[PDB]
RNA sequence: UAGUCGGGUGAUUAGCCAGACUCUAACUUAUUGAACGUAUU
């Protein structure tokens, strides 16, 4: 239509496709130049010129919510506050909404998931149904793609329907443009605290091909990630890398020039190792002579582990024993997975499977974790020592630059490296009602963590049930009591708090501070 | 809504409502109109809009019930520092009407190809009907294009 | 809490009238620059930087009518319900989150001194003042109970920090008593006293000074 | 900083220039019907 066409030429991306699914060149450019255009910045990442981001949320008589809306940051958004304030139950509602978007970029038509009848309607709702509206931003040309997920208490007479179509819209333009040629496609994951999960290696999945790429998209939004899943497709990886012979050749040329190096600085032992390794390399030469895409998947993945995970300098895959068996290098200690403590196990399966669904869906990145989508993690600081929760926010953001994450905690430590902005938090006597959330009135990023704890997360940095915590105030009184001077009663609790906290305590460096400002006072007081 | 008398008798059985919300806006200085389902509120105060949408959710279940509701996915806030529009009309910083910057730039676009003859018959009629309309709501504009443009081409466009 | 010097009422008071007028009617703007004077961009009752804040009758309008645009009953408070709701100290928590009070026993501070009443430990927290028995007593643990001077966690954690932060040139400033003759150390205790006008929580500040 | 408003330039829905704005905060929509503007008469 001509209306279409001055929209598309106007740089809309759904009239632009409207356009070329009729006429089934110019509009399918159009459609492919729009997901997959953009440049690198200054710093060296590549910048998609249509973002893709969550933007607004709204929750109508959902769990503890009556009426709530949400503003999400472009980059990262942090959700703070007390336990059964609702965090998870936002997530939950976000989760839900994006299986509509994977559902109908694997199949045509796909069905994503329901809010349920049994738990998800406020209790005491009046009007028995509840609705999750979100709003999502697809660059200029797309700046709107609203969804509602809605229903009704079960035994309502009156069914709320879900409005949906938007979703299949957009997510049908990423799947018919990528069958006709490739393109990069989005990540969306959730990982909730179901992800903490016993590791067994002996259960495998016989269901799907791991090297499909949609296998990215499998149980993406279950909350747990598939661990199982990246080490099978690792191990894959591996045996595909091994059997290419000019790899081999390289490494066994590297191998060859390694121990010819040892055999010049005088170990003679190894002349025999060396003579085998030239014969096997000068075989493999003579066996037909040949850059894999399996060995640079291999090597993303590994440096993305390295890089988030503190404790894993190395990951490798080893076959000698019989079994195909991962190993890591964990604190300088070569281990299995299965060795590896249940926090680092916890927080490598997270880093793992989402460098690997990214290195499926963007094949045509220089760097694949470069790409576009959106993730949820919730308890972000689970199982963390304080450590590592001081520098996992800033680890995810340098590996993924252009995903938005959705975050939830309750670490203090946490907020200390994350800007205001970023920070949504939840009124300290809200009971369900409150309209909209706001940013903290403390700037968090680089400070003290004691002050986030008074004024972020309205706890005392001194536990007020102790009564050892309050002995400085009361000392403090005594003295004011007796005009300064050590009384008895004051002596005593004086030896109280150096015989409780020590000699080199702070707090009786606080109390013998007390005592000299006092008397030096009631000095000056006498002259006059 | 394709029927003649539904408009009248739409507006008619918005009354009421309309009655009840302009008195109360009125009294905290808020502008209110509605253009058939579009509800439209303006103030020069701060921090006053805030508490409309729960006035307006009370008022629907007291004269309606359960049958008319607000859509809450298209309750929307504005001011300066954002793009303000009402049913389809820009309104600029200098508080005036305008067409918006991107619908401007759009018809000269196409005066510009009219003048090289590039534009067919249809695209002409439709710059014309694009024209008058632009005329009705900036009439600015249409002086600026006939600076722009030599009066004489535009009599031609428009004859 | 400071001692208030209440001063001269401004022209927009003698017009409006209780019973016919209501307080959403009079302008608010017309007010605040006489407080502003008044208090010095300060709370009346905790002393934070005012930026969220409204004018709080004290005895309320709803129990009290007659003393709603009464020059007197006035008071720049902090926190602010238009904006943002759960504040919780001062004028806001009188109203709601402090139950029942009698309006009688608490500290107006352009009336009475609060520094009789009240005392402010280095620790953080305010108490009454050593030696108060009765009705005198009752006054002081009521303005800490219904002004919720210390149960604000942002309030006494910010008040603390501040006093804390100070303590090195309290002791720094009284070891040089000995050295130092009078009139070099009351000029020096006059200069630091001076700065903490400008200061936020400065009744606090002042009790560890002097 | 960013986002927005838009006077100008520009074979012109782009790009570029100038000036401005900032309640936590626009996402440009729908006909043959209705109304409005324009043309016809
Ligand atoms: N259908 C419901 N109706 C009312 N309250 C609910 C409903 N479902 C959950 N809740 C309440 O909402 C809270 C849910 O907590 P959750 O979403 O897990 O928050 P968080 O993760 O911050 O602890 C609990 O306080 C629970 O009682
Ligand atoms: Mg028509
Ligand atoms: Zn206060």
């Amino acid at each position: 239509t001509k209306q279409y066409e001055r929209k598309a030429k106007g740089g809309n991306l759904l009239s632009a496709f409207e356009l070329y699914q009729r006429n089934s060149g110019e509009w399918f450019e159009m459609c492919r130049d729009y997901i997959q255009d953009g440049h690198v910045d200054e710093s060296g990442i590549f910048r998609p010129d249509n973002a893709f981001y969550l933007r607004r949320l709204t929750l109508k008589d959902f769990r503890r919510f009556s009426l709530l809306e949400i503003k999400l940051e472009e980059d990262l958004t942090v959700i703070i506050g007390n336990n059964g304030k609702g965090k998870t139950s936002i997530l939950y509602a976000i989760a839900k909404t994006l299986s509509w978007f994977v559902a109908n970029i694997l199949k045509e038509g796909g069905s994503g998931q329901r809010l349920s009848e049994m738990t998800d309607i406020k209790n005491d709702a009046e009007d028995r149904y509840s609705d999750v509206s979100s709003t999502f931003f697809f660059g200029k040309g797309l700046k709107s793609v609203p969804i509602r997920l809605s229903r009704s208490a079960l035994g309502t007479a009156e069914r709320r329907d879900s409005e949906v179509k938007p979703a299949k819209d957009l997510a049908d333009i990423w799947r018919v443009i990528n069958e006709v040629n490739t393109i990069n496609l989005p990540t969306f994951a959730l990982y909730n605290v179901e992800r903490s999960q016993p590791f067994n290696r002996n259960i495998k999945d016989n269901t799907g091909r791991r090297e499909e790429r949609f296998d990215a998209y499998s149980q993406t939004l279950g909350g747990a990630g598939r661990f199982d899943h990246f080490v099978e497709w690792y191990i894959y990886l591996h045996k595909r890398t091994v059997s290419d012979i000019s790899s081999s050749i390289k490494e066994l040329e590297q191998q060859v020039n390694d121990l010819q190096r040892t055999v010049d600085g005088g170990m003679v032992s190894v002349k025999s190792l060396l003579e085998q390794m030239k014969f096997k390399l000068s075989e493999a030469i003579e066996r037909n002579d040949a850059v894999l895409t399996e060995s640079v998947q291999k090597s993303i993945v590994e440096k993305a582990i390295c890089s988030v995970v503190p404790s894993i300098s190395n990951i490798w895959v080893e076959m000698i024993t019989g079994s195909d068996l991962v190993k890591v290098t964990n604190d300088g200690h070569d281990v299995t997975i299965d060795q590896l403590s249940d926090g680092q196990r916890v927080f490598l399966s997270l880093v793992a499977d989402l460098a690997r669904r990214m290195v499926m869906l963007n094949p045509l990145l220089e760097n694949p974790l470069e790409g576009r989508g959106i993730v949820l993690i919730d308890e972000i600081e689970l199982h963390l020592h304080p450590k590592w929760q001081q520098e996992v926010i800033l680890n995810l953001r340098s590996a993924f630059p252009n995903i938005q994450f959705i975050i939830t905690t309750h670490s203090p430590i946490v907020l200390s490296t994350i800007e205001k902005r970023c920070i949504r938090e939840f009124e300290p006597n809200d009971d369900g009602d409150q309209s909209f959330l706001d940013s903290p009135d403390m700037q968090t990023k680089g400070s003290e963590n004691a002050q986030i704890l008074e004024q972020v997360m309205n706890v005392h940095s001194t536990p007020p049930g102790i009564a050892e915590s309050h002995w400085l105030g009361n000392f403090e009184l005594l003295l004011l009591d007796n005009s300064g001077e050590l009384d008895n009663h004051s002596q005593v609790l004086y030896d109280q708090i150096k015989a409780h906290f020590g000699i080199d305590s702070i707090e009786l460096k606080k109390a013998d501070s007390l005592i000299r400002i006092n008397k030096m006072k009631n000095k000056l007081n006498k002259i006059r | 809504v394709g029927a003649p008398s539904s408009p009248v008798i739409s507006n008619f059985c918005m009354y009421e409502f309309d009655n009840r919300i302009h008195a109360a806006c009125k009294k905290v200085e808020i502008t209110y109109t509605r253009y058939a389902d579009d509800l439209t509120f303006s103030s020069n105060i701060p921090d006053v809009l805030k508490a409309v949408p729960s006035t307006l959710e009370v008022l629907l279940k007291d004269l309606f019930g359960s049958a008319l509701r607000l859509n809450h996915s298209k309750t929307v806030f504005s001011s300066k520092a954002h793009n303000r529009h009402v049913t389809g009309i820009t309104i600029n910083n200098e508080e005036t009407l305008s067409l918006g910057r991107d619908r401007k730039r759009f018809i000269k676009h196409l005066i510009n190809q009219y003048k090289y003859g590039l534009l067919d018959n249809e695209d002409k009629a439709y710059l014309i009907g694009l024209l008058a309309f632009a005329s009705h709501i900036e009439p600015s504009f249409i002086t600026r294009m006939n600076e722009k443009y030599s009066l004489e081409l535009m009599e031609r466009l428009r004859g | 809490m400071r001692e208030l010097a209440r001063l001269e009422r401004p022209e927009i008071l003698d017009q409006y009238i209780a019973g016919q007028n209501d307080w959403m009617e009079i302008d608010q703007s017309a007010v605040w620059p006489k407080l502003t004077e008044m208090q010095g961009g300060f709370c009346a009752y905790c002393e934070c930087r005012l930026n969220r804040c409204h004018i709080e009758h004290f005895r309320p309008r709803g129990k009290f009518p007659a003393l709603t645009f009464i020059w007197n009953n006035l008071f720049g408070s902090c926190g602010d319900s238009r904006k943002s709701g759960g504040w919780s100290r001062c004028g806001i928590y009188k109203d709601n989150g402090a139950g029942a009070y009698n309006a009688d026993d608490l500290i107006k501070p352009d009336e009475e001194n609060p520094d009789d009443y009240l005392l402010f430990l280095t620790t953080g927290e305010v108490v009454p003042a050593i030696g108060l028995t009765g009705r005198a007593l009752k006054k002081a643990q009521e303005t800490i109970r219904v002004f919720n001077l210390n149960g604000d966690i942002k309030l006494f954690g910010s008040r603390r920090t501040a006093v804390q932060a100070i303590m090195p040139n309290v002791e720094y400033l009284y070891t040089l008593l000995e050295e130092f003759d009078e009139d070099d150390w009351n000029e020096m205790l006059r200069d630091e006293l001076e700065k903490i006008e400008s200061d936020e929580y400065k009744t606090a500040l002042k009790h560890a000074w002097t």
